[PDB]
């Protein structure tokens, strides 16, 4: 009698319209319990000490049989799994599910639970930009008063960032998804008393379906088309995304031209590269991503989706090109053109979530004789 | 021996962009060795001329080899 | 919660068929095309703009950025 | 009332074995 | 002019295109339910036709001709005589307990 | 900076392997031009065994070279012929001994440099095949080369090969490009062992997902298929 | 009748017989597969593998 728990899967009541968009909260299911098993099998042959680290990999991707595969399913493993992500998000705020507030508020928290995750994870192979990256980005913390100059020696386990740095990390980063796993079991069971949500925001209590036949089999088709696109990079483009100044051993004597994280928090930096003042640069880092926990009550049209609301689908695309620009500003460098660029979307970030988009739902109720 | 990239470079040194490129790097060239006491050089000149020529030995060169 | 009594439903009526009596592709190509385009034009000017917008200052912003790069 | 109640044509979609409603479905459902 | 403004909203928000009325799309609230609990059974009857259709419709992506479309016109407001009433209701329980 | 051209490599295409024949080639160029002055610290002779070289021909140039190897019984250490799991002999004991021998300048080890570079091996073959000397109002410190293909054009990498700068084993013209071809195919190799059998089961791919994906796409619209041509109606009293 | 129909009458009908057919299905699409995939990748890559040069060298 646990599978009275297995109708969550099975007998379930689910809508009936729901297109692709709403496979992409399984799929992190699967990339999850995908990225653990590879991570694992590294665990395996990786080595947390410092003269040994970068040499570790290469016994797994040059000795190893089949090693390299893993490497590639799993570093692009958490590419792919953020491309969910960022899909499995704006389906949230255009279909308007952030009414659903105590998941939401738990989405938040899965995000950054994983988006620090993957930072711990990229200094593991122990090279150029894995030490910059977290040189740069550890020492923001510095910014903050009267602490930061013992919290972040603290979190080094000294006064710059060395081994006892790395050796935790590969401590944090190996069981945070066993505590990511445990809030997405959470995150389900606030949405199994709520039933999900439909491209129209309209309540679907008349015509539900079954999970069984219909979403499972649409699950194993979208499921399908993740382990391809995934299998391309790795079978394809496996330096793609990556950086190859990477492909250099730590030197912390030796600054590469290009400092950056990867593609995938480049917006969250070139946020930061915008303001010049250090500590306000910070508060707006973390505020690009906790902003996500004001939107509900920043709701103001009485209806939900965003099928139906013409002017906030104007604005929703409009800020996708607005993350689009800070992720490509960030992976340039900090020129005259570029810094203008990169400070005018960043406003629009901020202005376009708090000001346009709720006042254009008043204005659409206003039409509607609201 | 002969190194054909000699051979494929001169080809492609006749070309349209790389006369032109040429040209420049000729006349910045007179610029700054007519000069004296300046930092400007050549260099910027230079570069468009051999992104121009050395595209084209991309094309050709390996039939060779 | 379950099947049974979510809501409260009359006087609606459901026929359907069984999938092996059925084709899985019936004009797929004759019908499916067209909505595809009625669903492109219903939504197209409101996704385009803004990414055409990215181009442009995609383009702009790199070609300003390399004359930044160049000489006086 | 309930025998007013007629089903319509879903010949559109039906396959082309089952399109003839004077012959039994049976003797290609096997292949069906 | 204004009206002409807000029909040609109507007609882009496309709720029409789906059969279905101002009345039958409204977010699901507390204040709501209270007032759908209250229509009567022909009206609520033709309120879950109207969304069961719609439904079916999105799932295959499709929508019904122009002749069944609702009109601007003929947007009916078969819910706001109820729900005004409702809200009404919530303003005197809040104004009595201060 | 100078933006280097993409070329017609043998093995650019999706599919297309390496000329294992140029790998040969290549090995022998960094045996006896850079294994004196590049170290290559992620490589074994063994990984040669089957790809360029085999066995046997690898074995005999394991036994060419000494290697630091074995605490005597006495307590100490000597030198014997290398092995096949011996990796390729660092030229210098240290980094610092290498800027010390080419004026403060470090030669990086060459195991991932392909990888370690944008551009990847288009740049490194118009890197050497790039020397000039420098444009008007240009000068350089002693030791120190014109180069177009480097930020700053300044490197202290002198001219390592050039016409008939060696001699191969299949009769090969050696021209300076001949060279800088084969070499640049082997340190693609040693970036990635993995790119000839990367391909393989990515052809095996393509053909399942050929198939895997259309079917479940009929399974999908099999099952969904009820509900794609269901039908509904409204009867009041 | 057809060939689907008689093949459903033996095999899919019985869940037994069903999945003894997927695993000789497999055996003999592993051996089939991996043949057919490697020709076509020899066939482009040809002349360029060790084995096409090995012959050279013993
Ligand atoms: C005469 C010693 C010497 C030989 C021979 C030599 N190198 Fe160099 N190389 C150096 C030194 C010293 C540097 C350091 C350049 C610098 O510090 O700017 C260098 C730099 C390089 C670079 C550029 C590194 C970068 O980041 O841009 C590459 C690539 C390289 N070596 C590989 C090669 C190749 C390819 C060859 C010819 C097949 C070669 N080495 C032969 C000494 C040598
Ligand atoms: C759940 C969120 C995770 C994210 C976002 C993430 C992300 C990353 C990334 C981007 C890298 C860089 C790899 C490279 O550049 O080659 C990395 C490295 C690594 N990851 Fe993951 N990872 C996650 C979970 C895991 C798990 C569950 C494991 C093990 C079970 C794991 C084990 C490792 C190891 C050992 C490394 C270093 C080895 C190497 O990079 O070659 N990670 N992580
Ligand atoms: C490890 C990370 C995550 C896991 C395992 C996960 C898992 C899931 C799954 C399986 C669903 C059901 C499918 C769906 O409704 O799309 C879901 C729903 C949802 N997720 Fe997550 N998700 C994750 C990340 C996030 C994040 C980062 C957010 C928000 C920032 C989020 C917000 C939501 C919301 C609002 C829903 C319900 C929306 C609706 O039903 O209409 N999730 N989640
Ligand atoms: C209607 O939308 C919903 C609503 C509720 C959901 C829910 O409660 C869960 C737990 C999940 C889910 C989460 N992780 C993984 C899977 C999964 C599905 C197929 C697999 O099979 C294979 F083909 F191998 F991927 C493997 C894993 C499903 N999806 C939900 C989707």
């Amino acid at each position: 009698l646990m599978k009275i728990v297995n109708n969550a899967f099975i007998d379930l009541p689910a809508p009936s319209n729901i297109s692709s968009w709403w496979n992409f909260g399984s799929l992190l299911g699967i990339c999850l319990i995908l990225q653990i098993l590879t991570g694992l099998f590294l665990a395996m042959h990786y080595t947390s000490d410092t003269t040994t680290a970068f040499s570790s990999v290469t016994h797994i991707c040059r000795d190893v049989n089949y090693g390299w595969i893993i490497r590639y399913m799993h570093a692009n493993g958490a590419s792919m799994f953020f491309i969910c992500l960022y899909m499995h998000v704006g389906r949230g705020l255009y279909y308007g599910s952030y009414t659903f507030l105590e998941t939401w508020n738990i989405g938040v928290i899965l995000l950054l639970t994983v988006m620090a995750t993957a930072f711990m994870g990229y200094v593991l192979p122990w090279g150029q930009m894995s030490f910059w990256g977290a040189t740069v980005i550890t020492n923001l913390l510095s910014a903050i008063p009267y602490i930061g100059t013992n919290l972040v020696e603290w979190i080094w386990g000294g006064f710059s960032v060395d081994k006892a740095t790395l050796t935790r990390f590969f401590a944090f980063h190996f069981i945070l998804p066993f505590i990511i796993m445990a809030i997405a079991m959470v995150h389900l069971l606030f949405l199994h008393e709520t039933g999900s949500n439909n491209p129209t925001g309209i309540s679907s209590d008349v015509d539900k379906i079954p999970f069984h036949p219909y979403y499972t089999i649409k699950d194993i088709l979208g499921a399908l088309l993740l382990i391809l696109a995934l299998m391309l990079l790795v079978l394809f483009a496996p330096d793609l995304l990556g950086d190859p100044d990477n492909y250099t051993p730590a030197n912390p004597l030796n600054t590469p031209p290009h400092i950056k994280p990867e593609w995938y928090f480049l917006f969250a930096y070139a946020i930061l590269r915008s303001i010049p003042n250090k500590l306000g640069g910070v508060l707006a880092l973390a505020f690009s991503i906790l902003i996500l926990a004001l939107i509900p009550l920043l709701h103001t049209s009485k209806q939900r989706s965003m099928m139906f609301r013409p002017l906030s689908q104007c604005l929703f695309w409009a800020l996708v090109a607005d993350l689009l620009t800070l992720t490509w500003i960030g992976g340039q460098p900090v020129e005259h053109p570029y810094i203008t660029i990169g400070q005018l979307a960043s406003v629009l970030y901020f202005l376009l979530i708090l000001v346009l988009m709720p006042t254009a739902g008043t204005i659409e109720n206003k039409l509607l004789k609201w | 021996l002969v190194d054909p990239l000699t051979t494929v470079r001169e080809q492609c040194e006749q070309l349209e962009k790389c006369v032109k490129a040429r040209e420049r790097l000729e006349l910045c060239d007179e610029r700054v060795s007519s000069r004296s006491q300046t930092e400007e050089d050549c260099t910027e000149e230079l570069l468009d001329f051999l992104h121009a020529r050395d595209h084209c030995v991309a094309h050709k060169l390996f039939n060779s080899l | 919660r379950q099947f049974g009594h979510l809501t409260r439903v009359r006087h609606v009526i459901t026929y359907s068929l069984s999938p092996f009596e059925q084709r899985a592709f019936p004009h797929y190509f004759s019908k499916g095309i067209p909505n595809v385009l009625r669903r492109t034009r219903a939504c197209i000017l409101r996704v385009a703009p803004p990414f055409v917008a990215f181009y442009l200052v995609y383009t702009w912003g790199t070609q300003e950025f390399e004359k930044s790069k160049r000489k006086n | 009332s309930h025998t007013d109640i007629k089903v319509p044509d879903f010949s559109d979609y039906r396959r082309p074995e089952v399109l003839d409603s004077t012959k039994s479905s049976k003797e290609s459902s096997e292949a069906r | 002019w204004l009206e002409g403004i807000r029909k040609w909203y109507y007609n882009a928000a496309g709720f029409n295109k789906l059969g279905l009325m101002r009345d039958d799309t409204i977010h699901e609230n507390d204040d709501v339910k209270e007032a759908i609990r209250r229509l009567p059974e022909n009206l609520y009857d033709d309120r879950v036709f109207r969304i069961k259709r719609a439904l079916d419709l999105s799932m295959r992506q499709q929508i019904l001709p122009k002749e069944q479309w609702t009109k601007y016109e003929e947007d009916k407001s078969y819910l706001e005589p109820y729900l005004k009433e409702v809200i009404r209701e919530r303003k005197e329980r809040e104004e009595w307990a201060k | 900076e100078l933006h280097p051209p993409s070329y017609p490599w043998s093995h650019r295409g999706l599919l297309s392997s390496l000329d294992h024949t140029s790998i040969r080639r290549g090995f022998q160029v960094y045996k006896q031009v850079c294994s004196s002055c590049h170290s290559m610290d992620y490589v074994a002779y063994r990984h040669l065994v089957g790809v360029c070289y085999t066995e046997d021909e690898a074995k005999a140039l394991a036994e060419e070279v000494e290697v630091q190897d074995g605490p005597n019984e006495d307590g100490e250490m000597f030198m014997r012929p290398g092995k096949l799991s011996d990796y390729f002999p660092k030229p210098y004991p240290n980094p610092e001994a290498a800027r010390a021998a080419n004026n403060g300048a470090l030669p990086p080890d060459l195991s991932y440099i392909v990888r370690a570079r944008h551009g990847g091996e288009d740049y490194v073959f118009s890197l050497l095949t790039g020397y000039c000397e420098p444009p008007t109002g240009v000068s350089l410190r002693e030791g120190l080369y014109f180069n177009p293909y480097f930020p700053g054009q300044a490197i202290g990498m002198a001219p390592p090969i050039y016409n008939e700068v060696l001699e191969f084993d299949d009769g090969t013209p050696a021209t300076m490009s001949q060279v800088a071809k084969d070499v640049c195919t082997f340190l693609r190799w040693a970036a990635e062992p993995e790119h000839d059998h990367r391909k393989r089961m990515g052809l095996k791919m393509l053909l399942m997902m050929g198939l895997l994906l259309p079917l479940v796409y009929a399974m999908k619209r099999h099952k969904w298929s009820v509900l794609k041509s269901r039908k509904l109606a409204y009867r009041p009293p | 009748p057809t060939l689907t129909a008689r093949l459903y009458s033996l095999l899919f009908r019985r869940t037994s017989t069903f999945a003894l057919t997927i695993v000789v299905g497999a055996l003999f699409f592993e051996r089939a597969f991996d043949q057919g995939a490697d020709a076509i990748y020899e066939h482009i890559n040809e002349g360029k593998l060790w084995k096409h040069i090995k012959h050279k060298y013993e």
